[PDB]
């Protein structure tokens, strides 16, 4: 019946991704004063689907000059991973216990924005070729950052499992032992996912929709989708790994009770970032990364390989 | 709709032989 | 076994999206309706090649550190040797020199990056 | 003091009398002073904005076709000549014949 | 991913305006004004309606003259919230947008009140100005003058220190203060670059010999300085409302030469 | 149980579905881009019916074609129109381009909007005012909720 | 208002709250309440090699106590 | 008069400059501004319930035309024909014959909506103040053909609203 478990955390979480997307209207509504989507919920609820009807209903023509292979193949690889990722994540229990399912975390999500640069290139438009271009550049340079910062913060826990990571939290929390690399996971998760400052893959004005212009219904609505799929996914992750909470095992229900809350409470500020900043320009995008976060990021990466001898506080795990 | 009728009324040929 | 099923129920799962996106609409494809998009006005031409050193000149450093932080990965468990002092010059050594090859970049005016 | 407020939305709750289908139609809710006239049912408010003051109520039976809860009710629906210019604050100050 | 060059190509929107004009007499020609820079819509008039006053030779009465100055400068504050705005919006801002078109919406609602359409309101006349004003206006200016400097400081809490927007735009575009000169800038995009003219203080048209109000130079020349003029713009036009309110003689508003 | 019977209900389905949540792309040519940017003001807010302005015809299907058309113009018009997934609108708004309105004699103006694409509904005004518009697109809405394809096909 | 956002959001808390419910039920569901058994390195699946085996029943869940021995 | 927008420059004392850098490090004017947009999801949101409510308008609104009668039931206008000599758009087209009583009146009044601009010009122009720019703002239609009005048709929309524009225009005509 372990079909039935993995069926039971695919449905859930694609619901979760249309639901985001009216709280993302609705949010993002209310801080422009203006009421998000409403007369036909009653209180828009309903939307979603309709949207996504709209959506699968609505023509998804093949372009004449698109190669076709590829032009297909690309959105399945994105819900595709989009979805794998969230497999090993300890919710209290994880669905899979990966020895070492963060690293595992880091493969998907590298693999990730590779079928951004197949979406760009069997699009053969000029937008579609520029703008997937200019992605696959803030996708990677964020992504050296984000793995060095999670390996320094990894240092302390113990060891790669995830499971093991509550454990190492069962009071301080994480976060005030090392924010700063919170800071710096907490941004590189903004701009890996692609989002607010960082927004240039989607380009929108810069580029009208960007890579993802020439889709047209459903393949569009599988990026549009598996886009969010790593946003919530990212910051459950998040959630996850700097701030942790009490577990009871014979009660583990109540635990994940309080992780949807810490989660949710990072996705919301996503849109709350959204809301506040214009984008950095793919200059200055990649110019803060490589000339300013990445030095912090090694400095304190050896300062935090050189806490545990120097306070002699190693970790457990073998 | 057209309105205000007709113009030049032009007048046909009558039913009576020559 | 355990991930291999998870792995083929969502692959299907995507497909399964992909076929019901197409074989339902079932309306009228055509020319010029089908040509690629260029904000109105048509092309100029397939697209080509947009060249630019710039691009490899700081994306081949990705690669370079990348390379460096799978060396990296090794470390949490490499703490827990038996042996730390004969390690942990090691452990800053290759931090430095990763440092140090970005600071060589940082002023021969090779990280130009955009 | 969040349970005056609370207590608020429950006597709107009694006092709208089957609320949810205001909600389900009008989109909610607090109402006010139920003035009516019109060809048919119509309605009227007073509460606290420049813009928010004076609402309306499409007819259930409508002009001819059933205009109702979960129904498309015209906006061009509203009774023809007077009631509009006192709900576009054309002359507010001046109630509906 | 750099430009080599930008080659603009406009008539995108030649509607041909001039030709027709020519065929049409003089009150009818009017309102092709408002149909040009359609987001100042009443400078536009203005403009137009000295251009035939001086050649009809004939003088507005004062009344007529402080309208003329009031609605242009509720204009000029169209005209900056619009292009600050969607200057932002172009890089992605998306918010300030919102917060202030709510207010530009409350000036339309005047242009409503007084003209009867939103906007493109005929309604500065050669002779002067159309229908005077009524009475219920000049109180509810009031009100909203009052509070829209709330309105504007936030946004520029909003932009000015944003220091991502600060790094976006303030090395560009710079223009030489003489090049603007040969390439006959005008406006924000001379004061930009330091030089200090300015129509309303060198050649003053209308009641702006009565009216106190600085106007704000930049220097560098990069689009931040012109943003901060903008902004510094709004406020004194702002200043311009309250000495327009406190002068607002009585008397007839078209001129008496039927 | 009737087949007609599920054919009205699925009729309901997509067309309300589609009815429900349209996604504009605007050509604000002339002046009347402004007003439709006051529907989109948080004051009407065209977001709380669900229509939302996204740029790029193939993520979206009306089309709003405010302001003055021209000449050299038409063509691009003509492109995105034919570039548009099906089921494809627009809607010629303003007495812009319902037929040149103020600008009807000119060599550059294109007379009607009607003239290059297949409008739907009209929206009369200039520029209309936002809510005349808003009033406009509802309009159209109460025109898909009258669409069809299933019964009709079904029928033939 | 603003509170009108909630209805939108606790739908939201509620999927999210599925999985992670739904994960660790059908596990006690499964192994009788035993809450799983991870199995990260060699021995510890030599202790689950060592069971199953040991209950008469091939499902290891059920642990034989000191009966077991007389 | 003129003043120095910017200009102004930063002192390098040492509290300042640790000030200034502790601001790039941890970005207090950033989280000034999130601050801010937090500030405004607590305030009432602005939106008008259309259809359900509708805007402020003036009693001068511009709209749909429509001729409309005296009290006593006769039509006012009287083809001094001047409408169609004074519309910029000349939208207005005009037909006047003898009434059998031998009055002045058109034949075939017509306008489309397709070239008025609503400038309103009309509406000044009628010395018998016949042609009326109505308060109506809304008939957005389906066809061009039914935008082209005919006489009939405005006596229609003179006859649906003539309590309303007669409030208007009872309200208005002091500041003409
Ligand atoms: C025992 C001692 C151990 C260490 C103790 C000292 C700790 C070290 C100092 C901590 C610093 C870490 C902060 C992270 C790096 C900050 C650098 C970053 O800001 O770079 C700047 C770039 O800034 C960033 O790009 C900001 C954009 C990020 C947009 C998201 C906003 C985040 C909102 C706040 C969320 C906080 C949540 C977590 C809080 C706990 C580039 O600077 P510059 O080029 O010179 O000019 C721009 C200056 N800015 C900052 C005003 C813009
Ligand atoms: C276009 C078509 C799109 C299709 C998208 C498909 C993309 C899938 C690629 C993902 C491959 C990665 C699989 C790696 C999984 C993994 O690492 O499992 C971790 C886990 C850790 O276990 P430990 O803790 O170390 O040991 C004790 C634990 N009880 O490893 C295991 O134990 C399980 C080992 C089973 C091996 C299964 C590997 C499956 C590889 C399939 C690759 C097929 C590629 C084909 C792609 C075609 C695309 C065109
Ligand atoms: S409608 Fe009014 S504004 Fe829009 S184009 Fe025609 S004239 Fe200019
Ligand atoms: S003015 Fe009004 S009434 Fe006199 S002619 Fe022109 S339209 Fe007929
Ligand atoms: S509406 Fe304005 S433009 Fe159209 S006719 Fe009457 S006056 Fe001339």
């Amino acid at each position: 019946m372990f079909m039935i478990n993995i069926l039971s955390l695919i449905i859930p979480i694609l619901l979760a991704v249309a639901f985001l997307t009216l709280v993302e209207r609705k949010v993002l509504g209310y801080m422009q004063l203006r009421k998000g989507p409403n007369v036909v919920g009653p209180y828009g609820l309903l939307q979603p689907i309709a949207d996504a009807l709209k959506l699968f209903t609505k023509e998804p023509l093949r372009p004449a000059t698109s190669s076709i292979s590829m032009f297909i193949i690309a959105p399945i690889l994105a819900l595709s991973l989009a979805l794998t990722m969230w497999v090993p994540l300890p919710m209290p229990y994880p669905l899979i216990n990966m020895n070492l399912g963060v690293l595992f975390m880091l493969a998907m999500s590298s693999l990730a924005v590779y079928s951004i640069l197949w979406s760009g290139w069997a699009s053969n438009s000029k937008y579609a070729l520029i703008g997937a271009l200019r992605a696959v550049a803030q996708t990677i340079s964020y992504e050296v950052t984000l793995a060095i910062i999670l390996l320094s913060v990894l240092l302390m826990n113990g060891s790669y499992t995830l499971s093991t990571l509550i454990t190492t939290q069962e009071h301080i929390w994480m976060i005030f032992t090392s924010w700063p690399l919170a800071m710096m996971w907490f941004i590189s998760t903004l701009a890996e996912t692609n989002r607010a400052p960082f927004d240039l893959t989607e380009g929108e004005s810069e580029l009208v929709s960007g890579f993802n212009v020439e889709y047209a219904a459903g393949p569009f609505a599988m990026f549009f989708m598996a886009e969010y799929a790593n946003i919530i996914m990212m910051n459950a992750f998040t959630a996850i790994l700097f701030l942790g909470a009490s577990h009871d095992p014979h009660t583990p229900e109540l635990y994940t009770i309080n992780f949807v809350l810490k989660t949710l409470a990072l996705t919301i500020t996503f849109l709350w970032i959204r809301a506040s900043y214009p984008r950095f320009r793919y200059d200055q995008l990649m110019h803060l990364l490589w000339k300013s976060f990445l030095p912090l990021t090694l400095a304190l990466c050896m300062w935090h390989i050189s806490l545990p001898i120097m306070t002699a506080s190693i970790p457990p795990q073998s | 709709y057209s309105t205000t009728r007709k113009k030049i009324q032009e007048w046909v040929p009558p039913s009576t032989p020559y | 076994m355990n991930i291999m099923l998870t792995l083929l129920t969502n692959v299907t799962l995507a497909s399964l999206l992909v076929l019901i996106a197409f074989w339902l609409p079932q309306l009228n494809a055509y020319s010029e309706k089908t040509s690629p998009y260029e904000c109105g006005f048509d092309p100029m031409g397939s697209a080509r090649l947009p060249f630019s050193m710039k691009f490899f000149l700081v994306a081949i450093t990705f690669l370079l550190f990348d390379l460096e932080i799978a060396l990296l990965l090794p470390l949490p468990w490499a703490s827990q040797t038996n042996n730390l002092k004969t390690m942990l010059t090691m452990a800053l050594f290759l931090l430095i020199l990763l440092a140090a090859s970005l600071a060589y970049e940082w002023t021969q005016k090779g990280l130009e990056w955009a | 003091m969040e349970l005056v407020q609370v207590l608020r939305r429950g006597l709107q709750q009694v006092s709208g009398h089957g609320g949810l289908r205001g909600y389900l139609r009008v989109l909610f809710r607090a109402n006010d002073v139920r003035v009516g006239t019109l060809v048919g049912e119509d309605k009227y408010g007073n509460k606290y904005y420049e813009d928010n003051k004076q609402f309306f109520g499409r007819h259930r039976w409508v002009i001819y076709t059933t205009e109702m809860n979960g129904r498309d009710t015209f906006w061009d629906v509203d009774g023809s000549m007077v009631p509009p210019e006192w709900h576009r604050w054309l002359h507010c100050m001046t109630d509906d014949p | 991913e750099m430009v080599r060059k930008c080659d603009p190509h406009i008539g995108l929107l030649h509607r041909g305006t001039e030709k027709l004009i020519e065929y049409k007499t003089y009150l009818q020609a009017l309102p092709y004004f408002d149909r040009l820079d359609y987001v100042s819509m009443m400078c536009n008039e203005q403009a137009y309606s000295l251009a035939v006053e001086k050649l009809l030779n004939i003088q507005p009465p004062p009344r007529a003259q402080w309208i003329r100055v009031l609605f242009g400068e509720i204009t000029r504050l169209l005209n900056h919230i619009m292009a600050v705005t969607t200057h932002a919006l172009d890089i992605g801002a998306m918010t300030p947008f919102f917060w202030m078109f709510e207010e530009r919406e409350k000036m339309f609602e005047f242009y409503e009140r007084v003209s009867g359409a939103r906007m493109h309101a005929a309604y500065i006349r050669p002779g002067g100005v159309h229908q005077d004003l009524p009475l219920g206006l000049l109180d509810d200016i009031y009100e909203f003058s009052k509070n829209f400097s709330f309105r504007i400081d936030e946004l520029e809490e909003m932009l000015t220190n944003n220091r991502i927007w600060r790094n976006r735009t303030v090395d560009i575009g710079v223009v030489t203060a003489e090049d603007a000169l040969n390439y006959g800038f005008s406006g924000v995009m001379l004061r930009g670059s330091g030089i200090q003219w300015d129509l309303r203080k060198t050649q003053p048209y209308d009641v702006y010999d009565q009216v106190e109000f600085d106007v704000p130079i930049g220097s560098r020349g990069d689009c931040y300085d012109r943003y901060l003029c903008r902004v510094e713009e709004m406020r004194q036009s702002l200043r311009i409302i309250s000495q327009c309110l406190n002068k607002m003689p009585p008397g007839e508003i078209k001129v008496d030469d039927a | 149980s009737r087949g007609e019977y599920v054919v009205a209900k699925l009729d309901d389905l997509v067309n309300w579905a589609r009815r429900s949540s349209l996604w504009p792309m605007t050509f604000g040519l002339a002046c009347c881009a402004v007003e439709m940017m006051h529907m989109a003001a948080p004051r009407y807010d065209m977001d709380r019916f669900g229509v939302v302005f996204r740029a790029s015809p193939r993520q979206s299907d009306v089309m709003i074609v405010a302001g003055t058309l021209t000449n050299k113009m038409a063509p691009a018009l003509r492109k995105v129109y034919d570039q548009m997934p099906e089921p494809r609108y627009v809607v010629s708004m303003g007495s812009c381009a319902n037929g040149g309105g103020y600008y009807h004699y000119s060599y550059s103006v294109v007379r009607g909007c009607d003239r290059i694409v297949p409008v739907d509904i009209y929206v009369p005004g200039c520029p209309p005012t936002a809510e005349a518009l808003l009033y406009g697109i509802l309009q159209l809405q109460r025109k898909i909720k009258r669409e069809k394809r299933l019964r009709i096909w079904y029928r033939r | 208002m603003w509170f009108e956002i909630l209805p939108g959001i606790a739908v939201m808390a509620a999927c999210l709250f599925i999985p992670g419910m739904a994960t660790a039920h059908i596990h006690k569901f499964t192994n009788g309440g035993k809450e799983k058994r991870v199995a990260h390195f060699s021995y510890q699946w030599n202790l689950m090699e060592r069971d199953r085996r040991i209950s008469g029943v091939n499902r290891y869940h059920v642990t034989k106590g000191l009966e077991n021995i007389d | 008069t003129y003043k120095f927008v910017n200009m102004r420059e930063p002192s390098m004392d040492m509290k300042s400059v640790t000030d200034r850098a502790a601001q790039t490090l941890l970005w207090t004017e950033l989280v000034r501004g999130l601050g801010m947009t937090l500030s405004y999801l607590f305030r009432e949101p602005a939106t008008i319930n259309y259809p359900f409510e509708k805007g402020p308008l003036s009693p001068r609104f511009r709209g749909e035309h429509a001729l409309r009668r005296y009290p006593s039931g006769e039509e006012r206008c009287i083809a001094c024909k001047l409408c169609e000599a004074v519309c910029p758009a000349q939208a207005i087209t005009i037909e006047a014959e003898p009434r059998a009583d031998g009055s002045r009146r058109t034949t075939r009044y017509d306008i489309d909506m397709t070239k008025c601009i609503y400038c309103g010009f009309c509406q000044e122009a009628c010395p018998v103040d016949a042609i009326v720019e109505g308060p109506n703002f809304e008939f957005s239609t389906e066809t061009h053909e039914e935008l082209l009005y005919n006489k009939e048709k405005l006596l229609n929309n003179g006859d649906k609203w003539e309590a309303e524009i007669a409030a208007n225009i009872q309200a208005d005509y002091l500041y003409r």
